[PDB]
């Protein structure tokens, strides 16, 4: 299911803001 | 009418725009209580105001963090901003100051803690629960919209939720003020438009853009491009290919295709009709616009509290020492400030 492979994931947890 | 309200508005932004509130208090008028959530160059602390008992949220900068990260001019605009708002869903400046180390930004706490939290451990919102939050992003963006400001970060983690279960947004550290297009690549990989994902100028289409992200990730409990690694994530949202959960709403999906929409010519928020595109959208169809303003409407959760300065709705983090050097630093890159 899609919400398993999203939990399954590395990106479930707070993510960072990204810049240049 | 929204036309003379947001006119209004303006002219009381562009005299504090123009003439900046600076150095407001002093650290010692405050008693530090817990971290609420870090970044990479600070963080953000519960705080007593002593002389009146209130409690802000401080965020606290480190100025040689700021600089090695080249975000000095970046957090001139978050400062200059905050301080020249004033909106029922964000958190203007209450106090600004600046020691030897470090910038101080003081605002109205929220103790409901982030949307993330609450998202996250319950999984997904109704429909209901999403348009709720959803609502006043599109009010809060309407307003920020046309005051030229542009804010290009908003996900779940940079949505707080105060006590009466209406939200913050929070964390105007991209948030700019441009009349033309900008080309700053910055944001959040999930929520990055496919303009500034591909080093096209953007403008406020951006923010546009991201509300659908957000919709769509609090209505199926993930979001609508994501991988193990930002590259992957990049791929999928340029391709031009979304996939909606099956218990998605028609009008739901509908909306979503036109806030997700890669060709800009198309997107909602970035039509001749601007806004109101969105606000007539069938899926808003039961919201009651000024209600939602006036924070009249039951919010679909409330968050539990025991008191004044409780964080039982925040993570912890681990605690580290305010220090002041002897010395003045960066005093000319943020001398503004
Ligand atoms: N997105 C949550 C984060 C993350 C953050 C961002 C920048 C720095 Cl330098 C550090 C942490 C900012 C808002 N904050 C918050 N919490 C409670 N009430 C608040 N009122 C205004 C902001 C705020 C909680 C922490
Ligand atoms: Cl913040």
């Amino acid at each position: 299911t899609t919400y398993a492979d999203f939990i399954a994931s590395g990106r479930t947890g707070r993510r960072n803001a990204i810049h240049d | 009418s929204v036309k003379e309200f947001l006119a209004k508005a303006k002219e009381d932004f562009l005299k504090k725009w123009e003439n900046p509130a600076q150095n407001t208090a002093h650290l010692d008028q405050f008693e530090r209580i817990k971290t609420l959530g870090t970044g990479s160059f600070g963080r953000v602390m519960l705080v007593k105001h002593m002389e009146t008992g209130n409690h802000y949220a401080m965020k606290i900068l480190d100025k040689q963090k700021v600089v090695k990260l080249k975000q000095i001019e970046h957090t001139l605009n978050e400062k200059r901003i905050l301080q020249a708002v004033n909106f029922p869903f964000l958190t203007k400046l209450e106090f600004s100051f600046k020691d030897n180390s470090n910038l101080y930004m003081v605002m109205e706490y929220a103790p409901g803690g982030e949307m993330f939290s609450h998202l996250r451990r319950i999984g997904r919102f109704s429909e209901p629960h999403a348009r709720f939050y959803a609502a006043q992003i599109v009010l809060t963006f309407e307003y920020l919209h046309s005051l030229d400001l542009i804010y290009r970060d908003l996900k779940p983690e940079n949505l707080m939720i105060d006590q009466q279960g209406y939200i913050k947004v929070t964390d105007f550290g991209f948030a700019k003020r441009v009349k033309g297009r900008t080309w700053t690549l910055c944001g959040t990989p999930e929520y990055l438009a496919p303009e500034i994902i591909l080093s096209k100028g953007y403008n406020k289409a951006v923010d546009w853009w991201a509300l659908g992200v957000l919709i769509y990730e609090m209505a199926a409990g993930y979001p609508p491009f994501f991988a193990d690694q930002p590259i992957q994530i990049y791929e999928k949202i340029v391709s031009g290919k979304v996939r909606f959960p099956s218990h998605f709403s028609s009008d739901l999906k509908d909306l979503l295709r036109n806030l997700l929409q890669v060709d800009l010519t198309k997107r909602f928020g970035n039509l001749k009709n601007g806004v109101n595109d969105i606000k007539n959208h069938k899926w808003f169809a039961t919201t009651d616009w000024i209600a939602i303003y006036q924070r009249k409407v039951e919010a679909p959760f409330i968050p539990k509290f025991k008191g004044p300065g409780d964080t039982s709705n925040f993570d912890d983090y681990e605690e580290e020492e305010i220090r002041v050097s002897i010395n003045e630093k960066c005093g000319k890159e943020f001398s503004e400030f």
